[PDB]
RNA sequence: ACCCCUAUACCUUCUGCAUAAUGAAUUAACUAGAAAUAACUUUGCAAGGAGAGCCAAAGCUAAGACCCCCGAAACCAGACGA
RNA sequence: CCGAGCCUGGUGAUAGCUGGUUGUCCAAGAUAGAAUCUUAGUUCAACUUUAAAUUUGCCCACAGAACCAAAUCCCCUUGUAAAUUUAACUGUUAGUCCAAAGAGGAACAGCUCUUUGGACACUAGGAAAAAACCUUGUAGAGAGAGUAAAAAAUUUAACA
RNA sequence: ACCUCGGAGCAGAACCCAACCUCCGAGCAGUACAUGCUAAGACUUCACCAGUCAAAGCGAACCUCAAUUGAUCCAAUAACUUGACCAACGGAACAAGUUACCCUAGGGAUAACAGCGCAAUCCUAUUCUAGAGUCCAUAUCAACAAUAGGGUUUACG
RNA sequence: GUUAAUGUAGCUUAAAUUAUCAAAGCAAGGCACUGAAAAUGCCUAGAUGAGCCUCACAGCUCCAUUAACACCA
């Protein structure tokens, strides 16, 4: 019912993260906060890694 | 802590009571569920007269449970109010009764009908 | 047919009793539910512990429960009350024993 | 473990306790913890950062994995840039 | 094991077997206006208080307010929520009416009596008014708790009040770097005729105040004394040294207390003028120190303790290396 | 000497054995605690010790002092047997 | 002697299982538990032992510990002399009965399972004999003395 | 039938506390995406492993729920990360039946036989008068119960 | 879990753009009546979110689903 999806963020690139969504949903975009830049950017699922 | 003296400070449910007939048992006599039809055909002077009775019972204490109303019937529509009231006592019975008697607007009708 | 129900004690209650010296960020008293309050510099966490903020000296007192207007539980529960009734909840402070710091000479410029 | 090895005659090391732990020359064994790197998405970010910690090990711990190394990895260590060098003397110690 | 109560406990008297024809609190702002005056009263058990702790005036007003009462744009204004009130008369009437009140909780807060009478209360029945010149056009005035700066407070201040023998005089009662319980002196001016300042007898000449840096906020303040008979009396610090309760003790048969203005006095840079120029001494400069933080006893084996335990006892953080 | 009074063999195993639990006729002879780093004790020398190697933020070298006996059914390899 | 011959070798197979483990004398010394293809075992804790360092340990008084019974916890005094830390390890982790609070069973068991406390596995006197009830503990000689616990009491039916 | 985790009772008031004891549940869902980084002091499921809580500080803004879970092995991935109803839930590996052809080491720690404990079951004796015995409690039998005893039985330990 | 294909009128086949037709149901017609045979209409968001052109029409986007793959101790 919940995927597992990491989240690569558009700048400051090589960050991920995983977060949940559900399987009805369409693509989650997210503002998240990187560690690099040290600001909130956008991030944008690239992949699914477990449906749970 | 129950061997101090400060045992059962903070207890709140004794003051909380969390969950009918006309009960005239030897002497404090009451009625049970009353309930009271207010039939008018203007809107404006059935809800009007629905706050007072419900206004002059919060001022003598008098317990209402409900005060909902019935649907109108298509005569021209009479609406009809009904407020139910619980508890009198003896000099209570006469005093409370004439006062809604003393009010009444502009031809609406009492009732003192009952439950079901 | 009754299976389950092996579970462990959780080994709550009261660590720093009444009198007690205590440090900043000693656990006072970890519960299950709000059974001690939080006082004077004394924090609760997320799961109801009571931990403490100044070093001082625990004292454990009664006073009145006023809850916030926006914990709508407790507020119609307040609001069903009669009108002399005053709820209390025993609460866990901490009597700070040192002060902040004093003024000390560094030099005469 | 191999108190008398067959070849030499020597105490051998488990070497399952050298890619684990790391002995500080005071005498405390550092370890990770366990599950660190598991199930990282169902845990509170607190969890995780008690996770990614260098921790030490008992007394009882420490005393038996003295007795599973010998005595070369009980010895000084002058490595170039060592960031475990400033934690291998013991300060101000009371026993 | 029970043990009975000492005193009556709470909600008992107001217990009953009926709880629908008692009547309730309805709302949250009924209770807690109960729930706060029942945590005023005393109680028999440990409570947070215990270790944290005539007729011509209302005939002129009631003719008074019936008649701002009745104009018309008054009631039109006040309606419209338009109205505004001159706060000039406010204070006005507040200094001669209720402002010695007033003043008094302000120095029971700040701690003035305390420090000068040793908790003796007074009420300061006349309304003097300090204030220290500022350049030549405006003049900063002295209420009771303002912040004045020691550059605003160099020249003596212009006091003008409305009475009509006094003694005037201000303490630093916080400002001396030697004795926690004396305090330094700035003017003192006594026998003074009615109204002017200016005629009295300066018995001590006006020392600016001076806090010293880091030392925090201290607070000076303008007794005023109301004298009837008068009394002859008595840049080097040990000569302003004196305490307010053992000098008013001397005097309080001829003298009584009758106004107060006290300020408040930071580190400014003219307090270096004061300390290296006219008093020629260096100054004192204090930071306020922290107590250092607590670490528990040091183990041998830290079981379970990250491995910034061992940082936590070490002083220099500097690589030593021993014999080697 | 006995008569009198007192006294429920021993080992092992056990919650607990006079136990009607085990073992043992008895004599003589034979028959069962082997060792490590670390600590401790005692010396030598000492920011160095050690007769190369190794250890060293009082250490280091040397000594002393702790680790049993009998018993399977089996398993495998190679011979020897109709 | 055949569910897979016999002999030699690997072989001093392996055994958490049984049996055995040899001079003298003294000293300290008994029962929370958790994991485990584990409950016939072991590892860790707890308890125990030795050596060392230090400063508190035990007993405890007011006050104090929550709402939906007996007591305990905390605790200065006081009575006392021990405890904690450090270093080094072994062994016990297959208990019994009695008193008390309960659970299961039949408000059966010399029954089973927890808890609080005794006693027993340690001597002696008693309850006849007697592990567990009662008296009593620190050791030897005496042809002295005072004590402790300590011995079951009961015999009854006329009637106007 | 069960094996892990959690709530309540036994376990009434600090903690703890068994049971093939009594009752309820859990192996998720939802909302955020600073569910960022760091760090004093503590709690701890009676060890360990894991589990909890957290001030200050940096950076911004102006989690709910009792349980809701799974170690190591270094590889799958460029990395960050992810992977078991390993549910026998501190987890070997995915390895079953059967033995009366059986063997060995043991155990009265543990069964069958017997002893013993116990007396639910069984047997017996009195108390009580309901009722049967035409009428009539007691010639005879006897319901509901009660108080004793025995130690044949089936059982239990 | 990954690769691979799949999506239809009331249901299935097909047509290489356009959408054909046999069942299903809607009546009427022959029969005393009811099933068949005709003679007629209808029933297709071509599973879809946008349209580069115009798209069953064809690639992303996709939500269901169908087979293989469901290593390695
Ligand atoms: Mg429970
Ligand atoms: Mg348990
Ligand atoms: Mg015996
Ligand atoms: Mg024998
Ligand atoms: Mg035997
Ligand atoms: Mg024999
Ligand atoms: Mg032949
Ligand atoms: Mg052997
Ligand atoms: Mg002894
Ligand atoms: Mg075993
Ligand atoms: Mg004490
Ligand atoms: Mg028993
Ligand atoms: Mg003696
Ligand atoms: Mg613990
Ligand atoms: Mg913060
Ligand atoms: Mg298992
Ligand atoms: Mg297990
Ligand atoms: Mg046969
Ligand atoms: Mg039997």
């Amino acid at each position: 019912k919940n995927i597992l999806v990491r989240m690569v963020s558009e700048a400051g690139t090589g960050f991920c993260f995983n977060t949940k969504r559900n399987r009805l949903r369409e693509k989650l975009t997210l503002l998240h906060y990187d560690p690099v830049v040290k600001q909130r950017v956008l991030f944008v699922e690239k992949k699914k890694i477990r449906s749970l | 802590y129950k061997t101090k003296p400060t045992h059962g400070i903070g207890k709140y449910k004794h003051l909380i009571k969390a969950e009918v007939r006309a009960i005239n048992l030897g002497t404090d006599y009451e009625y049970g569920v009353l309930n009271i039809h207010l039939t008018a055909y203007d809107m404006t002077l059935a809800e009007s007269y629905a706050q007072y009775v419900h206004n002059l019972c919060n001022s003598l204490s008098i317990k209402v449970e409900e005060s909902y109303a019935m649907p109108t019937k298509t005569i021209l529509t009479t609406h009809e109010r009904v407020v139910q009231i619980s508890g009198l006592s003896a000099t209570f019975a006469e005093i409370f009764l004439e006062i809604i008697q003393s009010s009444l607007p502009e031809g609406v009708r009492l009732s003192v009908k009952e439950h079901t | 047919k009754n299976l389950g129900g092996k579970s462990s004690g959780r080994r709550q209650g009261i660590k720093k009793m009444e009198g007690h010296y205590v440090h900043a960020g000693n656990i006072i008293a970890t519960q299950r539910h709000f059974r001690w309050h939080p006082g004077a510099h004394v924090g609760v966490g997320k799961n109801k512990c009571l931990y403490a903020l100044e070093e001082g000296i625990v004292r454990y007192t009664k006073e009145v429960y006023v809850p916030h207007p926006r914990n709508t539980e407790a507020v119609d529960l307040i609001t069903r009350l009669p009108k002399g009734a005053v709820l209390y909840k025993t609460f866990v402070h901490v009597v700070p024993a040192k002060p902040e710091g004093t003024f000390k000479l560094v030099a005469m410029l | 473990l191999t108190y008398f090895s067959a070849r030499k005659g020597k105490r051998k090391t488990v070497k399952a306790v050298i890619d684990r732990f790391l002995r500080l020359h005071c005498g405390l064994w550092v370890r990770r913890k366990a599950g660190y790197k598991k199930k990282l998405w169902k845990k509170t970010p607190a969890r995780k950062k008690r996770l990614r910690e260098f921790v030490f090990c008992n007394k009882t711990q420490s005393k038996l994995l003295d007795k599973m190394t010998t005595s070369f990895w009980k010895r000084r260590n002058w490595y170039v840039d060592d960031p475990y060098q400033k934690y291998h003397d013991r300060t101000n110690l009371k026993v | 094991r029970r043990t009975p109560p000492l005193g009556p406990m709470p909600n008992s008297d107001i217990d009953l077997s009926n709880l629908e024809r008692l009547e309730k609190y309805r709302s949250f702002d009924r209770y807690r206006r109960r729930a706060e005056q029942e945590a005023q009263a005393p109680h028999w058990w440990r409570t947070y208080r215990e270790y944290f702790g005539r007729t011509q005036q209302l005939l002129e007003r009631k003719q008074a307010i019936q008649e701002l009462r009745a104009n018309v744009e008054e009631e039109r204004a006040a309606r419209l929520r338009t109205a505004s009130v001159p706060l000039d008369a406010v204070r006005a009437e507040w200094e001669r009416t209720c402002g010695p009140y007033h003043k008094q909780r302000l120095a029971e807060y700040y701690g003035l009596y305390r420090d000068l009478f040793h908790g003796a209360t007074f009420v300061p029945r006349v309304p003097l008014h300090v204030a220290y010149a500022v350049g030549e056009d405006d003049l900063m005035p002295v209420y009771c708790g303002n912040e004045v700066t020691p550059t605003e407070a160099a020249q003596a201040p212009e006091v003008t009040y409305e009475a009509e023998l006094w003694t005037l005089l201000l303490t630093s009662l916080d400002g001396h770097l030697l004795e926690p319980d004396a305090e330094y002196l700035h003017w003192l001016l006594t026998n003074i005729p009615g109204n002017r300042v200016a005629e009295g007898q300066v018995t001590c000449p006006y020392l600016p105040p001076f806090p010293a840096r880091g030392s925090g906020i201290h607070r000076l303040a303008f007794l005023l004394f109301k004298q009837d008979q008068p009394i002859d009396f008595s840049y080097q610090l040990a000569q302003r040294t004196f305490r307010t309760f053992d000098f008013y003790k001397k005097h309080q048969e001829t003298m009584t207390p009758a106004g107060l203005s006290f300020f408040q006095c930071r580190w400014d840079d003219s307090v270096t003028y004061i300390f290296h120029q006219l008093l020629d001494m260096r100054e004192p400069v204090f930071e306020f120190v922290r107590p250092p933080p607590y670490h528990p006893k040091q183990k041998r084996f830290p079981h379970r303790q990250p491995l910034r335990y061992l940082d936590r006892y070490r002083d220099s953080h500097e690589p030593t290396y021993g014999i080697y």
